[PDB]
């Protein structure tokens, strides 16, 4: 009930789109297994649906900074994950995640700071997962 | 009156309609089927149909292949795999498509193969006639 | 006999060449169509 | 009457009806399309029969079912099969063809033994006169003489309504040398051979274009 009122900028941020195309997701879902034949519009959402859904996902006793959470939410929402395979997501999250909290804790300080995700910081988050997705399909 | 019937498997142009002439190119020639004609069967060749209708100015179409028939009643039927008015025919590409067959032909030993260039050439080449 | 015919080659096989040839010999506003019809789809099941 | 249960169930149907649903519209579009593309290969097809019906054809002295791969479309493939079975017994010598996988695994196992050629990819995509001519020609290119052959199909009349029927296949070159042949002059022996191969296609795509608008 209390919503977004308690949500940061940086989470609304990416939070908004996810929960709208996992709220699409679920209208589909059920066709997925029997899709002998789906447009490429509703087959679209069921592909967004997957991995969107695969980076809910979590181990235990780890819980994350908000940073770190947009961070990895933003590669998928911004359609970075679509080409990757489903089975790999968690890998893909748990690497990529490895890497910027090792590499850039300057731009995840900027998130975190700025309290949002800036024109910049979103560039350099465009170059830092297209350059990471090509390094991790090689 | 004649019922003529012309049609490919996708379009139809003719249904029992009652024209006074057709010309349709066959393997022997290209015979001219009158109102009042004797009953024959004949296999098409890539050519041109001409409908001489009710009222003059006649309508021209071309045909790839297929059949043609004249029955004892004044019926018949046109039938070609793929029948088109030249409205839509490109003369610069059939060129450009004579060419490259009668050049594969120069490069195939293999009978059957050849026949297969050869009625390509025939087929391009027929497309020059009203373009 | 014709040429194709002695060569192996049957009569509907020569309708096929030639209905291609006049579809090759088209242009791009009625060349959309030649994909709705043309098909090849057909699979062989010998046993 | 398990609160367990009965949500179970509720849990199956929800989809069963969301798949269904789906797969009603997706037809109703194919279907849609197959009405139209339907007019001409009429016209077409009932021209092609413009020849035989117009002028005798007996047979002095091949089964072809038609339908498709995909199931759930109530008796499509049945019926077909049911009136294969009454041919195949009523008879002559017996050889067959199915036209859609479903034909090879129903009006089969007691058949195969009376098989010649089987078809697939048959129904997703729309029917070509180009798929007819590989039917025709693989049929040419068999060992199979067949003297009279007929062509069992589903032909549309409405959206709930259609009829399985039975065309003949006199494609025999030698029938259609009979005395009703007198008729027509000035036809090689073998201009014919090429006339009954164009109609043997031209049939097979007429039965082909039908049954997937009743399908």
């Amino acid at each position: 009930r209390v919503g977004s009122a308690a949500q940061t900028r940086a989470m609304k941020q990416v939070a908004g789109t996810m929960k709208l195309e996992l709220a699409q997701y679920r209208e589909v879902a059920a066709f997925a297994q029997f899709g002998s034949d789906l447009d490429a519009a509703t087959q679209q959402l069921l592909s967004r649906g997957v991995r969107l859904t695969e980076l809910l996902k979590q181990g235990q006793y780890s819980p994350m900074a908000i940073e770190e959470q947009v961070a990895v939410i933003y590669a998928g929402v911004r359609g970075y994950l679509d080409k990757l395979e489903p089975s790999k997501i968690t890998k893909f999250e748990n690497a990529f995640l490895s890497h910027v909290i090792s590499q850039h804790q300057a731009l995840l300080s900027k998130i975190r700071t700025d309290g949002k995700i800036s024109e910049e910081s979103d560039a350099k988050l465009k170059e830092i997962v297209t350059n990471f997705l090509a390094g991790f399909e090689a | 009156q004649m019922s003529f019937t012309f049609a490919s498997p996708t379009q139809v142009f003719f249904n029992s309609a009652n024209v006074r002439q057709v010309d349709v190119p066959t393997q022997t020639g290209a015979f001219g089927i009158l109102a009042a004609h004797v009953p024959t069967l004949q296999v098409l060749r890539p050519g041109l149909v001409v409908v001489h209708a009710e009222d003059g100015t006649t309508s021209k179409y071309f045909v790839s292949s297929g059949s043609v028939t004249v029955n004892a009643d004044s019926s018949v039927q046109l039938l070609a795999e793929e029948a088109v008015t030249l409205d839509m025919l490109d003369l610069g590409a059939a060129k450009a498509n004579l060419e490259k067959a009668q050049s594969e032909l120069l490069g195939a030993a293999d009978e059957a193969t050849r026949a297969e260039i050869q009625i390509r050439i025939e087929a391009n080449e027929a497309l020059v006639k009203a373009l | 006999v014709a040429y194709w015919r002695q060569a192996g080659l049957s009569y509907i096989r020569y309708s096929q060449i030639c209905a291609k040839a006049v579809r090759d010999a088209l242009k791009t506003e009625f060349k959309a169509n030649a994909m709705k019809t043309s098909g090849s789809t057909i699979k062989i099941v010998k046993v | 009457a398990t609160l367990k249960d009965i949500t179970r169930r509720l849990k199956s149907i929800k989809n069963i009806q969301k798949i269904t649903k789906s797969m009603k519209m997706v037809a109703a579009a194919k279907y849609a399309r197959a009405e139209r593309e339907l007019k001409p290969a009429r016209v077409y097809g009932v021209g092609s029969l413009a020849l035989y019906e117009k002028a005798d054809i007996k047979t002095p002295e091949l089964i072809i079912g038609v339908s498709s791969d995909r199931g759930l479309c109530g008796a499509i493939h049945s019926s077909v099969a049911k009136q294969m079975k009454s041919e195949a017994a009523n008879l002559k010598e017996v050889k067959i063809i199915g036209v859609g996988d479903k034909i090879r695994s129903i009006l089969h196992r007691t058949h195969s033994d009376q098989f010649l050629v089987t078809f697939k990819e048959v129904g997703r995509r729309p029917p070509t006169f180009g798929d007819a001519s590989v039917i025709a020609l693989e049929l040419l290119n068999s060992g199979y003489e067949f003297d009279e052959g007929s062509i069992i199909f589903n032909r549309f009349r409405s959206v709930i309504s259609y009829k399985t029927e039975e065309k003949p296949i006199f494609s025999l070159d030698t029938i259609s040398s009979a005395e009703s042949m007198s008729i027509y002059d000035d036809i090689d022996a073998d201009v014919l051979r090429n006339y009954q191969e164009y109609s043997l296609a031209n049939i097979i795509y007429y039965s082909l274009k039908e049954s997937t608008t009743s399908e």
